[PDB]
């Protein structure tokens, strides 16, 4: 019976830990690409202004 | 998994939008950026990346005054499709706002409030701002109410009414704007609360001690009313009240859906310091005539019903003793068939102070809804006025203009004429 | 052997449920976790008249726990003693009733009747031979008035020869808190009459003012107020769960109280009560126990005994102490307050006796009662529920969803004649 | 790509770095004489382009087993005699109902 | 010495079969590699029920995959324990069917329903006795049904006295994935009904309502699904390579619960699910084992037990336990119920006991039981079914690949009678 | 094994072959010069072939009479990826004649396009089917394509061709022979065609001005939705899937009958990189902006008929329980109908890998999306609409003297007017419910 309640609850641990995670990756990422896309639109309007 | 969308219509409902809105973000700490540092998931929806949009959908037909919300502090907390403009406005014209300008826009809203309703697993009903003054608060207004009758059945729809004041007016054909709005808001209202502006300038006068306010400071008072009143659903407490709690348990007859809206206390940080506040010390305060937020005395009317909001650390003790020594004032009176009129609610935690605000961080609350008969007094005034325009003939060649028959006043009066007969027969004791 | 299952209808339900299930596991050793902590082995003899047996050494509470608004059930689930009641058993709806009686009993209650009795039936019948079972719940909220009546009136006809406890929260006069609660008590009173075998009225009234002049306590919240019901209800089953010299049960108790199947709405009180500066100024002695219970202050409804007849009361006590003690003090309250009893039925009192007290006490005593001061509330609540319907008051919010407005003067003329036979057995 | 995405550590080189991709336009100052087809193909990939993750199908796999001919029996044909009871020393079939492993009686001679 | 042999069809049975030997290899101890890894010798002793024994202590599972998908089965070896196959047993086609049943049963089965059958009977006259074989597919696919049925009537034509099993995952109308849907499992069943022993039906929106509210599953992909579906293919054949205090094998149980050869179509369900929070609050006993197993809500069907009445019923236990706890909880169910049951077959009860439990668990059973209700699900595919046919729907994709206009009004007579006769039965 | 050719047929034809080969090419990561980066799998084996030096050539043929379209395309970044056989070019225009490019100017690179066809069917092991991508508008596009579909129809017998399309749009027009070749391909798209879809461009272009938040968007911003669009029908092909599709299995499941085989292609969600930062993207959110009547690709309105058909593709982190959520909600809801005589409409597929982000491109980086293919009765207004303006043309006898001249005859219009309204007629027939 105690082994049958530790695993139970080593794999709800788990599957939290991974969900959190996943959320964080998210964020990182979300965040790095909208700065990228700054730059472009900088770039873009540099480049007609030129033409 | 309780939720309600705000909406807004016009020039005074997009100040108190953001208003409302200002109030909301500092309550649940949220930065302009639109993100932290489940309470929020009744008025936010969290996006996978973490973000919460204020879920509310302004319309206006001005692009005057949306656009300073696009461009001022929270320009990236709200949704760029949610806040709608028109091209060109009624200008004070209920019919312009009507029949006329007002369907442009129509099928525009009518899509966008159909992608945050499929949001709505569980809805408790919507909340709608508008003011009776202007065209779009009165036209575009009064035909947003029978499409939300269509599409949703039973679904409740509040409202937070800015009717015109007794002496100080912003327009002449504003009673024309006025009248020809009490038969929609006669039968397709859930409930429909009324907040005066000369009401509240000489609160701010007397309470706050502020010498020229503007309507900044009143938008921060009426906020503080709609924050009480949906507090009871994010925040839990010792009794919990719902939307469709007091709208049982205030309003008697389908014809009467009209209260009247209260806070208290109201006072500045330097009479902060002073008073000691109580609970029967700041109950005592929604009875007063100075206090009310509409411009007539329930001293010649009767109390038809009361629902109490309590915020903060209020005993349950203190809330019964104070009912017995408000019912042994004859100075108040009740009708003789309710004789338990009155209805509680208890939130655990105060208010939240925004800086910039005026008034102070305060531990106790009141948010009293009690309905009278003394609207009757103040509708009189407003009636008197309308029939008195319209005894000489005058500004209804813009409104037989715009296509609408010339019958829609005479009907329009009549409706009224015998609401007011209607609210007089209630008052009559068996 | 003898098992009953709880039953919680309303928000509250909850916080009843709550409070009992803690006080009851403090008295017989259950932590948090569920296991057992205990010092004495007869806690452990009688333990499944209200728990449920659990594989890991653990006891989860048999009680089944109704609201149709999922806002309070975070609160439960979330408090010190909010992980023990297993998470089958808290069901809810999705729409809730809004403090009205019609929401939960005709249009809303209906699709979920299904559901909670589903979940009942399933552990009803593990037990070998259930004793009964046992409903607290609020006539002042609509889904304790409108749901409360629903599941009542369908475990009767599905069980019809068994024990049912009910525990009745009626509305107050000076402690009114809902304008439509006249119209929730008078629609249930006549279910609650035809399909109850025992009740007890608690008034929110009567708890205000047992703090104020028995406890002292200048701040009485609901967990102060949920303190002394469950005192009140965990004193009633207590020879379910442990021996005593003279033990009686809920059927013999019933049998010894209702000499009528309209006449159960019982009166209770609780003798402990005392402050802590006035602790060293109490002696715990039998005649102190009938002198404090016996005073009209310490009612547990809205009533005064000094108005009315007392029919039959009910003793149960606690502490090991001696029968003649008690047979003597009985003797003399039928010999002094030779007025207040009926003529026609000799020998009132039934008693009952416990040996062990509970947790922090030595002595304790507590009665039922069965006066006549209750048809008292039952006139005010009449009151109030006639003159508010000549003018139609909220008929839009009962008559469109189904209804007849007949039913309401049904059920004022069955509550006219069970107050004209109630007046009828006082002379 | 792993310096900013995190991976799952099935995709190729060439998606963990775009710097082996050099066929690409590279990019030089816009001038009056340009054709609107230029749009197409005009940048190299930079990282926030590549997916993550990568799902190929290995159709060769199963190619190398298509290719050489489906399985078929051809003159594979044996039957052996089975019994139904579990001792290897008896074999009784349906066919031939007599017992073995002969029964060494004391009393009467040779069954 | 009994022995099955496991088939595989579609792209469904693939998945089915795939987690199913992950289940079992593990129950029996096996690596990836192939090799044994046991710790008890009653593991070892019986693995030739449905293994076959190679060189350097190897042994391979004996099944083939069948799909009319070339690049389908890729996916299969690719996973943890795809390469215990033996590759001279894969058999696919090389156009696809388009989910069209005629395809898999005129145009596209012909050339490859030869090259399938000689493998099968090759690997089945080298075993011991052949106690049966055993097929999993689904009645919403063209290459399931349709090269599964062409399979199944020749199965039984060649081997004529043996053990049929098959598995049916049946079509459901909220779950419903393919506009020609109805028109394959109208079919599917003609051919399902009189040449086959055995048949289950598991359905596709039973098995999502264990995940909703039982199992409390936030993602239920489809791995999670087919790891209970082998778990009720792993209880009902576990007295067929375990001992037991009291046996039923397949042979035993087709034979008592069929009364009248039309009548093979079963309704599983499973009992020991449970989530992870309340695992910790529920009591594994017997008496609250068999309690869930009669629950309506935990059937793999899309009928309704309290509607309809029960033939017969069967539990097989899995896990050591006394005798008469099992024979008086069961008894009490049969009396308290007394209207559900039959009147004219007294003493329903079919009892199934082996003493050896599954991993990471100490009580189990497995639900057989021929119900009534059955005619809930025929009869609304028949409805469907003749609402496309009426108009004459879809039918030159059929029509035109080789058959007439009359099949499907006999396979529709075939059906209304099918329904009938579970009605008088009923 | 699996394998189909892409067939280009107009300018139209060359700019959308050229935005889908450029997505593949960033899809697959295989540089424009030809091979793969070598320095560290058959998703290229779809759409390429291997040669002796390890480099990829694509399975298309891009073919339009004038040589000034063909000519960009071997002076551009992609002059090595094509053999220069594979780039067909005529010697005079068609001059948007239909009769020019049926009767006279078609008739001379016909040969080399069917021996580069039987060249590329000769590499093929076993093709799963062609896709010919043109627009009704040209006079190559229209009548190239239409004998070009009979020779494929005569030299094949029942692989598939799918014909992707583009309508012209009811007000916007750059032509006034435009109905005239838009009619007489009528014959053509009835059964030289396994499949036919279509987009209008009206359609595309309100779309691109209201939801990608483009000011002046052009024709390369409609290239790379119609990329996206047949990349997330092929990524069935390419990609595995948790439940996968077929070439054949959607139009088998999709086309009722022999003469109706006439989808409308939307996608979802086609938003804007900015309000990506403010949008929730589920299944669930983006399965309505399939059915919503302002988004759909082409400009008639789904409400006025009757639903028959709906074939569902999603990309990325998407499961199966919230699909059939999202339409068990989607089926209650009177707005959304369907037919008596089909209860159970859907086709539904997903595959793991999301569609990829072009370097230039308009849309955002979007985890969850999806491709909708309807059979509807919406398309008899539509074909309509077209119906009133070309016999509003025909009826003084206008614009016949050069197509009566090169050699069609002149009775071959009221031939297709006879098609048109049987097919026509077909629609009524089917959209009467009992
Ligand atoms: N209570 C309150 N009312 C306001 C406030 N600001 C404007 N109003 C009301 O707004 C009315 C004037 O119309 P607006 O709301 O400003 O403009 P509108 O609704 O867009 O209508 P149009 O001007 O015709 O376009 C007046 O009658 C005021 O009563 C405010 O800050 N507080
Ligand atoms: N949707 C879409 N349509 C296009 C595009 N380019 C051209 N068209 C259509 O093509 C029609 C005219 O045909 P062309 O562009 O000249 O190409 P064509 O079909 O080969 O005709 P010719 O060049 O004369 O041989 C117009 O009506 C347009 O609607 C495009 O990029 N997108
Ligand atoms: N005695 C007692 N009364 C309570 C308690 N909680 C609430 N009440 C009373 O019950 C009323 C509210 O009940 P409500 O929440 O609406 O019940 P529900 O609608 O059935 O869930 C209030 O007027 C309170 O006076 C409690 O813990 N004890
Ligand atoms: N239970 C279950 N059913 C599935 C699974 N995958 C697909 N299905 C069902 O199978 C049907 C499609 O069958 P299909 O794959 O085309 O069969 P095939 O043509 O033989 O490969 C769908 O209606 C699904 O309901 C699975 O993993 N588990
Ligand atoms: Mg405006
Ligand atoms: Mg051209």
């Amino acid at each position: 019976n105690m082994k049958l309640v530790q695993r139970a609850l080593q794999d709800l641990q788990e599957e939290a830990d991974k969900k959190k995670q996943k959320r964080e990756d998210m964020i990182r990422e979300q965040k790095i690409y909208h700065k990228y896309l700054a730059q472009r639109r900088e770039e873009e309007k540099a480049q007609e202004k030129e033409f | 998994m309780r939720e309600c969308i705000s909406i807004h219509v016009g020039q005074a409902g997009v100040q108190i939008g953001n208003a409302c809105w200002e109030l909301y973000c500092l309550e649940h700490g949220i930065q302009p950026d639109g993100q932290m540092p489940d309470s929020f998931n009744t008025f936010f929806s969290e996006t996978g990346a973490g973000k919460h949009v204020p879920r509310a959908v302004f319309v206006d037909l001005e692009p005057t005054v949306i656009d300073e919300v696009r461009t001022g502090t929270y320009r990236q907390l709200f949704h760029p499709e949610q806040l709608i403009t028109g091209k060109e406005d009624a200008a004070n014209n209920y019919a312009r706002g009507h029949y006329t300008i007002g369907k442009e826009i129509i099928d525009l809203v009518l899509d966008r409030i159909r992608k945050l309703a499929d949001q709505c697993t569980g809805l408790q009903g919507f909340l709608v701002f508008h003011s009776f003054g202007g065209g779009t608060g009165s036209g575009f207004t009064s035909l947003l109410m029978e499409r939300l009758s269509v599409d949703y059945g039973k679904k409740s729809k509040l409202e937070f009414s800015i009717y015109p004041a007794p002496q100080v007016s912003t327009a002449v054909v504003e009673p024309y704007n006025s009248i020809l709005t009490t038969h929609t808001t006669l039968e397709h209202s859930d409930c429909a609360f009324m907040v005066d502006n000369e009401a509240i300038y000489d609160i701010c006068r007397r309470n706050l001690d502020i010498e020229r306010p503007t309507y900044t400071n009143l938008n921060r008072l009426i906020g503080q009313i709609v924050s009480s009143i949906t507090a009871s659903l994010r925040f839990d407490g010792a009794l919990n009240v719902d939307l469709t709690e007091f709208q049982t348990n205030l309003v008697p007859y389908p014809r009467i859906h009209f209260p009247l809206a209260t806070y208290a206390p109201v006072i500045s940080a330097e009479k902060a310091y002073h008073e000691q506040l109580s609970v029967a010390e700041i109950t005592n305060a929604c009875f007063e005539p100075a206090n009310q937020m509409v411009k007539c005395d329930p001293r010649h009317g009767k109390y038809m019903a009361c629902c109490l909001l309590y915020r903060g650390d209020v005993v349950p003790k203190d809330v019964n003793a104070a009912i017995a020594t408000i019912k042994t004032k004859r100075t108040i009176q009740f009708v003789d068939w309710c004789p338990t009129g009155f209805k509680v609610g208890i939130n655990y935690q105060p208010p939240t102070v925004v800086p910039g605000g005026d008034l102070a961080k305060v531990q106790r609350a009141v948010c009293m809804l009690s309905n009278t008969t003394a609207i009757a007094e103040a509708w009189a005034r407003l009636d008197h006025k309308f029939d008195l325009m319209y005894a000489k003939r005058a500004f209804v060649h813009w409104y037989v203009g715009e296509g609408m028959e010339e019958g829609e006043f005479s009907e329009a009066r009549e409706d009224m004429a015998a609401l007011e007969k209607d609210y007089e027969e209630v008052g009559v004791d068996s | 052997m003898r098992e009953i299952v709880h039953l919680q209808a309303g928000q509250c339900g909850n916080q009843i449920g709550a409070k009992f299930w803690e006080v009851i596991s403090d008295e017989h050793g259950i932590d948090p976790t569920g296991t057992y902590h205990g010092d004495s082995d007869l806690q452990l003899e009688r333990i499944n008249v209200y728990y449920n047996e659990a594989t890991g050494g653990k006891y989860v509470p048999r009680a089944v726990l109704v609201d149709l608004e999922p806002g309070t059930m975070d609160s439960v689930r979330s408090g010190p003693f909010g992980q023990i009641f297993r998470p089958d058993n808290f069901v809810f709806g999705q729409s809730g009733a809004g403090n009205n009686w019609a929401k939960g009993h005709y249009t809303e209650g209906a699709e979920l009747v299904d559901s909670v009795l589903d979940v009942v039936r399933k552990e009803a019948e593990s037990c070998d031979c259930l004793q009964g079972f046992q409903l607290t719940h609020s006539l002042g909220g609509g889904t304790g008035s409108g749901m409360g009546t629903l599941l009542i009136s369908k475990i009767r006809e599905e069980y019809p020869d068994r024990i049912m406890n009910t525990f009745s929260v009626v509305p107050s006069p000076k402690v009114s808190d809902t304008v439509v609660e006249p119209y929730n008590a008078t629609l249930s009173v006549h279910q609650l009459v035809e399909n109850t075998d025992e009740t007890y009225c608690i008034d929110n009234e009567a708890l205000y003012d047992i703090c104020f002049r028995t406890l002292k306590l200048t701040t009485p919240t609901y967990g102060d107020l949920n303190h002394l019901v469950s005192a009140t209800m965990s004193g009633v089953t207590t020879c379910l769960r442990f021996p005593g010299q003279l033990n009686a049960d809920l059927r013999k108790l019933a049998v010894n109280m209702v000499p009528f199947p309209r006449l159960h709405f019982f009166m209770p009180g609780f003798a402990p009560l005392t402050s802590r500066g006035s602790q060293q100024y109490r002696a715990l002695t039998v005649p102190e126990l009938t002198q404090q219970m016996f005073d009209a202050k310490n009612m547990m409804a809205a009533c005064d005994p000094r108005h009315g007849r007392y029919l039959t009361v009910a003793a149960v006590f606690r502490g090991r102490m001696s029968m003649k003690e008690v047979d003597e003090q009985m003797l003399n309250v039928q010999n002094k307050n030779s007025s207040y009893f009926v003529e026609w039925i000799p020998n009132n009192v039934k008693t009952a006796v416990c040996d062990i007290p509970p947790r922090g006490l030595k002595m304790s005593a507590t009665f039922i009662g069965n006066s006549t001061a209750i048809q008292e509330l039952f006139k005010r609540i009449s009151e109030q529920f006639t003159a508010m319907f000549r003018r139609k008051a909220f008929l839009h919010w009962y008559t469109g969803e189904g209804m007849d407005e007949m039913e309401f003067t049904e059920a004022e003329s069955n509550m006219n004649d069970l107050v004209s036979e109630y007046q009828q057995y006082q002379d | 790509t792993s310096d900013y995405y995190r991976v799952s550590a099935d995709l190729p080189g060439r998606f963990n770095n775009p710097g082996w991709f050099r066929g690409y336009r590279t990019q030089k100052a816009v001038s009056v004489y340009r054709t609107s087809n230029q749009a197409y193909g005009s940048r190299a990939p930079t990282v926030h382009e590549m997916p993550k993750v990568f799902y190929p199908n290995s159709n060769k796999f199963s190619q190398q087993l298509a290719a050489g001919g489906m399985f078929r029996n051809n003159t594979l044909n044996v039957y052996l005699e089975k019994s139904i009871v579990t001792g290897p020393d008896n074999c009784i079939t349906s066919c031939d109902r007599l017992n073995f492993h002969p029964s060494y009686n004391i009393n009467r001679p040779s069954i």
